[PDB]
């Protein structure tokens, strides 16, 4: 019983633009899951981007990323997305979403990537 | 002592339908018995078809029966389940329930002690 | 007066508390993580459960044996005291090193990701607390303490289920691995407490010293330590992989199911051979008085653990229905074969901490690979032809030969 996270939408844009990504989740219990975006650098970590949360769409954002990026969900498509606006090239990495249960995030848990079960294959992003 | 299976299920169905078989198992310490499920062709051998082992952990298929087929037990009611899926026209036999103190590892219709009167299991092509 | 009996008493009490926290965690891990989060958690788990042998260097038993022996002594005392706790601050600073530079590997291995890097660096802090903890009740045990140990473990358990709730409440699935890990840590503050309250032994004595001669003698109950972390562990994960050959993985589980249960109602007497037994075995220098303590020890706890095995073999539909998932309700006749060995081979465990007790690494490695030797003739005979079943009557008639195997030595050795 494992959840399938496929990514899209991800492509080479020049400095200031904007993108839109979208993350599939497989399985039913969509509306009850906690998603989040995570990005990895070449040669770096996984690092925290994007988080929203099961009820009320409570949302955490990364500071490198707050006010530029936005993320959003949809239950019944069983799809997440993150609308990168104001893109820099600092913002060049392997983009992945990840799916966790509000008992794993805790209250101070949600950037870990380690309280993520379920991670999908990751679409690049690249700024000029 | 021993235990009685009475076998319920079969029919007339077509290609690609599904059934569902069920033996009945009567008896002292009926969870002790390994069950399997065998059925034979018009005046052939006894050949195996699924088993499961005494202590509900482990199932046993032929290779003819391995993705279409599924066995079960519910031990509160002890009855052996054989759902069959997909039914193709080598499905056509006699489906017996067989019993075996501590056993039901076997494709053998030797290594069975207890049987059943069988249930007619027929497709129609 | 001291007797194994009020040591018992004392230990079924941390017992209760011991297995009724551990089934109160372990609830809260399924119903939050699922089998995903226990699946991860697997060999996270494990390694908490080794940290409890191998942070101090498994000098424990030795510790408890040498503080024992030189109870009346105060010079040689601060030198067992002394040198414990630089092999136990020596050791656990190693591993707090590689804990943190190689949270990398560790995790890559532990979990399959990197991901938990800090909670790697964090066991690292965790296990110099298991080491500690472990060391004062050690000392406690040498000094026959019944009630300190005891009262040690059952506070450190109340503020261990706290901690994981507050860990696992606020960090999430990280924070209940932090909180798993934080549980055994956590006794070496009422183990501090207690050792200081009852004036065991002076704080000054925990200053770290070395004696050569001593260092040597802890690092032989080292070497026993960490024969026992491999010896039967190996055996066994052959077992059930000659089951999951032959049979079901599921088919494992029940047998796993079984022993499990058997581990937590056999606590109840064998916590107390390390508080009792093994310290009074220790003190014992001539055979007469040996013989005397291993056949009063037999008399006590054959019928206790034999009342114990068949009560547990009375309410064996009881623990399935709860302390297991009732999934295959046929495991009942697995039982009476585990419960037979487990009466069996708690008889061996008193020749067992003799052979602690005077410190023999040749009868120990005889004793291993003599269980080692006798579970592997058994397993190859009765598991592929008997399924979950034939491994424990593997089990039982390991420890049915094994059992007699070690009172005919004993009688060779007393001769």
């Amino acid at each position: 019983a494992q959840v399938q996270l496929v990514e899209s939408g991800g492509g080479l844009v020049q400095a200031g633009g904007s993108l839109g990504l979208s993350c599939a989740a497989s399985g039913r219990t969509f509306s009850n899951y906690v998603m989040a975006w995570f990005r990895q650098a070449p040669g770096k970590e996984r690092e925290f981007v994007a988080r929203i949360s099961e009820s009320r769409g409570t949302t955490d954002y990364a500071d490198s990323v707050k006010g530029r990026f936005t993320i959003s969900r949809d239950n019944a498509k069983n799809t997440i997305y993150l609308q990168m606006n104001s893109l820099n090239p600092g913002d060049t990495a392997v983009y992945s979403c990840a799916a966790t249960l509000p008992a794993w995030t805790g209250i101070i848990g949600g950037r870990r990537p380690g309280n993520y079960p379920y991670w999908g294959q990751g679409t690049q992003v690249t700024v000029s | 002592a021993q235990v009685q299976l009475v076998e319920s299920g079969g029919g007339l169905v077509q290609a690609g339908d599904s059934l569902t078989l069920s033996c009945a198992a009567s008896g002292r310490t009926a969870y002790r018995y390994g069950m399997g499920w065998f059925r034979q062709h018009p005046g052939k051998e006894r050949e195996f078809v699924a088993s499961i082992w005494w202590t509900g952990t482990t199932t046993y298929y032929a290779d003819s029966v391995k993705g279409r087929f599924t066995i079960s037990r519910d031990d509160v009611k002890n009855m052996v389940y054989l759902q069959m899926n997909s039914l193709k026209p080598e499905d056509t036999a006699v489906y017996y329930c067989a019993a075996k103190f501590y056993g039901g590892n076997s494709k053998r219709p030797g290594d069975y002690a207890y049987w059943g009167q069988g249930t007619q299991v027929t497709v129609s092509s | 007066m001291v007797s194994l009996a009020k040591a018992s008493l004392w230990t079924a009490a941390s017992t209760l508390v011991k297995i009724g926290a551990g089934l109160l965690v372990g609830k809260l891990l399924a119903v939050s993580f699922g089998p995903a989060g226990l699946g991860l958690a697997a060999n996270f788990r494990q390694l908490i459960t080794v940290l409890g042998v191998l942070a101090g260097a498994g000098i424990f038993n030795g510790v408890t044996k040498y503080v024992a022996q030189y109870h009346d002594n105060p010079q040689q005392l601060r030198r067992v005291v002394g040198t414990s706790s630089a092999m136990v601050l020596g050791f656990s600073t190693l591993m707090a090193l590689v804990f943190v530079l190689a949270a990398a590997p560790i995790s890559q291995g532990l979990f399959g990701n990197t991901d938990y890097q800090g909670l790697v660096r964090l066991v690292a802090l965790v296990q110099m607390g298991i080491a500690w903890g472990n060391l004062l009740l050690a000392l406690m045990k040498g000094f026959r303490d019944a009630a300190g140990n005891a009262l040690s473990l059952i506070v450190g358990s109340l503020i261990g289920v706290l901690a994981y709730y507050v860990s696992y409440r606020l960090g999430g699935y990280e924070g209940a691995l932090l909180g798993l890990a934080l549980i055994p840590a956590l006794v070496v503050i009422p183990a501090a407490i207690m050792l200081i309250k009852r004036g065991v032994i002076p704080l000054s004595y925990l200053k770290p010293s070395w004696d050569n001669g001593l260092a040597g003698q802890l690092s032989k109950f080292t070497l026993m330590a960490l024969i026992t972390s491999v010896t039967l562990p190996v055996a066994y994960i052959m077992m059930r992989k000659l089951l999951a050959a032959q049979y079901s993985w599921d088919e494992v589980g029940i047998w796993q199911g079984v022993s499990s249960i058997s581990d937590a109602y056999l606590q109840f007497i064998t916590a107390s051979f390390s508080v009792y037994l093994l310290p009074t075995l220790s003190r014992l220098t001539e055979k007469r008085d040996i013989t005397r303590e291993v056949v009063k020890s037999l008399k006590f706890v054959l019928p206790a653990v034999a009342a114990a095995s068949f009560t547990v073999w009375l309410l064996r539909d009881f623990a399935i229905w709860l302390l297991l998932s009732n999934k295959f309700t046929a495991m009942r006749d697995l039982f009476a074969w585990q419960l037979v060995g487990d009466v069996l081979k708690v008889g061996a465990y008193v020749f067992g901490y003799l052979v602690i007790a005077k410190a023999s690494l040749r009868f120990y490695i005889l004793a291993e690979v003599s269980q080692f030797t006798l579970l592997m003739v058994f397993a190859h005979w009765l598991i592929p032809a008997h399924g979950a079943l034939g491994a424990a009557q593997a089990y039982m008639a390991t420890y049915i030969v094994y059992f007699s195997l070690c009172c005919g030595v004993f009688l060779l050795w007393r001769r």
